């Protein structure tokens, strides 16, 4: 509406409210959602034209049915962790397959302008590998993970049918344990002096605490030694995450999280 | 607590680590044992070699896996 | 980490994510090619009839912004403040030792 | 109104509340906030000017 | 909820297998850069047997 | 309260930096009248620490934190809901909700 | 009465501040430790020294990174 | 036990005042300790003398830079 109006000055235009029929049916021509799909393509190119403005609407055409890669980058940036420790931090069968197959080569899902942001409106595919319902497992343990970690869009996140619920919520869990329950925290700045504190870590034999960092390694091993059962402090933790949270919707991962640990 | 292997309840044992990484863990028998409330409790004989009892007591410090991919045990 | 493997099947993965970049930009940088900063206001709708459409205009879609953009300079146009020091930013120059300027000097 | 009511009392003058309708659109006009900025920058110089209200 | 049939039975074998599939996750290592890990020995061999398989 | 960053380390980061000011003030003599205080040269150990730096110096913090396992002390964790807890009526989405329901527990 | 290291846990060491305003860090074993079992049980040992073994008395309480960056260690 | 200053001290200093109109301040070891509840558990050395063992012996009902001032200590 006020977006393309630049001062033209109207009033209300779609009469009755929506029953799906004057409204969403507008998008099954495959020639028409091409033509959402070049417009968003070219004015990626440069968004400086005068008329970039088209992007208003052409936007969500870019990686629709693409949530799965979606999710990734989020975690990636809720977790802190490289483009590349998360996946070494990934510990499920399941969840490892559908990660396989989001990563395949030669398929340009990490090259500025590409076709491949729009394959489902471009027709280019009808069933996209990246999809958060073929990737249905990274989904929920990405998910559960992020919002364990304090992850604001997780909570409204869609909880899958047919998974490993079980298997895939302790290592979420974990993994969300061992990025919580250490943090980066290194001096960064200086003026004169500064903390050194290279090859410092365990004089010994005190430990029993969770290992140093964050090597999937390290924890795997000290998760062997507590008999492979999640420790209270872990449980506590969770709790402690999804407590006070509120007017969660159903089917969410949040709701999910919420009944799970919360009590 | 009177056992054969037991008198080792002070001695050092020193593990090399990766390189200068890290340091030695300085382990012995009576940081991973209080007296008979847990190695007069789980698999404890007095035929037990000093390395072969040491490493059972790995488990009491939560560390022998934790404790698995970094030194030579 | 360039390079990650399935530790089963033993071959490669390279870990990606989509491009995203929106790089930021320094007030100094428009410093660089323009030396000015242009302002597309000017209408010849005569000075006095402008201030009676952004007034009657004012109530609903009435008053386009070009009503209001004209107008505006209208009134403030004229000139005033006598410069009592000195004014100079980003390599250009306002005023000197005691001009007088306004706020239409950009 | 307190200020735009300096010597001659005048009330409310748009209808329709913002809502994005009426003076929406203006701080999108590259010519309107660019004159805002002007005007705000000039009186930042001359804090004691007589207009600088 | 079926009728007629055997309920304080199924639900005991249910109830197992349900404790089972819970109590142990698959969790192993799925992707890595030199690193791993593998458990090996000590695995069960150490007394400790008495939390479930 | 921002989207997409390291929500569990950011804040770690900021408890510790805020039990550091709050924890240690300035605090010294301005005027006088013939006499005043002083105590640069006159502090002793010796196994008589076990407590938090004194000033605000970000190097020695650092090692008593490294001291601490690297983890949030209960009275440094009791700050903050001190801190947070009797604020009323937040909005949705904002820092302030974030502290609260971070902190006061 | 056990060990050897132990029976000087009466005689102190002294570490050299490392500014203007500090005195140095005059320290003792039997200060640092609580009593015996403690010093084992947090991974002592007879085959010491002084100084490697009254750092392992700094740590147990959380105070080594501290002087580390205080003191000449 | 084998120390010079332990539990046989009980000597009162003189300690001038510097207010003009008060009476010295005079002090021993046991108004600032206990027996073994603060000498074992933070601070003191045996090899000191009767200043260095009343300067850090003065913290106990918590007073030092308040008699500082107060008093030539």
């Amino acid at each position: 509406l006020t977006n393309q109006c630049k001062m033209i000055n109207e009033q209300f235009e779609p009469l009755v409210p929506e029953g799906r029929d004057i409204f969403d049916v507008w998008g099954n021509d495959s020639n028409y959602t091409k033509i959402v799909a070049a417009v968003d393509m070219f004015f990626h190119m440069f968004k400086k034209h005068e008329c970039a403005s088209f992007r208003y609407g052409t936007i969500v055409s870019r990686f629709k049915d693409c949530a799965a890669l979606a999710t990734f980058g989020h975690l990636c940036k809720i977790t802190g962790m490289s483009t590349e420790d998360v996946t070494t931090w990934i510990l499920n069968r399941e969840v490892a397959d559908e990660m396989v197959q989001m990563m395949l080569p030669g398929q340009e899902i990490d090259k500025a302008d590409s076709y491949m942001p729009y394959l489902i409106d471009f027709g280019l595919s009808s069933k996209s590998p990246y999809s958060s319902v073929k990737n249905p497992a990274f989904h929920f343990w990405g998910q559960l993970t992020a919002l364990l970690l304090r992850s604001t869009r997780a909570r409204n996140a869609r909880q899958p049918d047919d998974i490993e619920y079980t298997s895939l919520t302790t290592a979420g869990l974990l993994y969300a344990y061992a990025v919580g329950s250490s943090a980066d925290l290194a001096q960064q700045f200086c003026v004169g002096d500064n903390k050194y504190t290279p090859d410092d870590s365990t004089g010994g034999l005190t430990t029993n605490a969770p290992p140093q960092g964050r090597d999937v390694v390290e924890w795997l091993g000290w998760f062997e030694d507590q008999n492979r059962k999640p420790t209270p402090d872990m449980m506590q933790y969770a709790k402690r995450a999804v407590m006070s949270l509120q007017g969660l919707r159903e089917k969410t991962i949040g709701k999910y999280a919420k009944s799970e640990f919360d009590k | 607590a009177v056992s054969d292997v037991w008198s080792l309840s002070k001695t050092s044992m020193t593990f090399q680590p990766k390189k200068a990484s890290l340091q030695p863990l300085t382990i012995s028998l009576d940081e991973l044992f209080s007296s008979r409330g847990e190695f007069i409790s789980v698999g404890g004989n007095g035929r037990m070699s000093h390395k072969e009892a040491i490493l059972l007591g790995l488990r009491y410090k939560k560390l022998y896996n934790q404790a698995r991919v970094k030194y030579s045990l | 980490s360039v390079t990650v493997k399935r530790i089963i099947d033993n071959t490669v993965i390279v870990p990606k994510l989509p491009a995203n970049e929106d790089p930021v930009e320094y007030p100094a940088d428009y410093f660089r090619k323009s030396k000015e900063i242009p302002l597309y206001i000017n209408t010849t709708k005569s000075l006095s009839d402008l201030r009676g459409y952004v007034y009657q205009g004012l109530k609903s879609g009435n008053v386009s912004i070009i009503h209001v953009n004209s107008y505006l300079y209208g009134a403030l146009k004229d000139i005033r403040g006598k410069l009592d020091k000195d004014w100079s930013s980003f390599g250009i120059n306002i005023g000197k030792a005691g001009d007088t300027i306004g706020i239409f000097d950009l």
